[PDB]
């Protein structure tokens, strides 16, 4: 009989049900958010930081230092291949 | 898209303000109408029975 109020409603209830939930996933994580690379740490030195960054690094991601490895191990073992036989 | 939608949220307040006032003022405005139904309706029975 009288005019009822919808246009000013949403209060209550944010526009949209299924993107609500969204909202709150999407909207919380671009506060702590790495504006271009920030923090790289690209550059440390623990002994064997050096290796890492050159060789266990994305970059190249080949398979020398595999090789390396057997040579390396190649190496330490001639001296007992020599002790034992 | 949610962006363009709330974007049609910005100014409705204010238009619907005067809407929303307006509405209940006409709607209520029609009382002088309804005192002026019956003088009409006297004058009519009287046109028609001095008609008569």
């Amino acid at each position: 009989v009288s005019t009822l109020i919808p246009p000013k409603v949403v209060s209550s209830k944010n526009i949209g049900s299924a993107p609500n939930a969204k909202r709150i996933a999407n909207v919380v994580h671009f506060y702590k958010s790495l504006p271009q690379g920030p923090a790289p740490a690209i550059k440390a030195n623990t002994r064997l930081a050096r290796y890492k960054a050159k060789y266990f690094d994305g970059d190249n991601a080949s398979g020398k230092p595999l090789w390396h490895f057997a040579l390396g191990i190649i190496a330490f073992g001639y001296s007992m291949e020599y002790y034992f036989h | 898209d949610r962006i363009d939608s709330v974007s049609q949220l910005q100014n409705v307040a204010e238009t619907t303000k005067v809407l929303f006032d307006v509405s209940k003022e006409t709607v209520e405005l029609e009382s002088e109408a309804f005192e002026l139904k019956q003088k009409v309706e006297l004058a009519h029975e009287a046109k028609a029975v001095l008609d008569s």
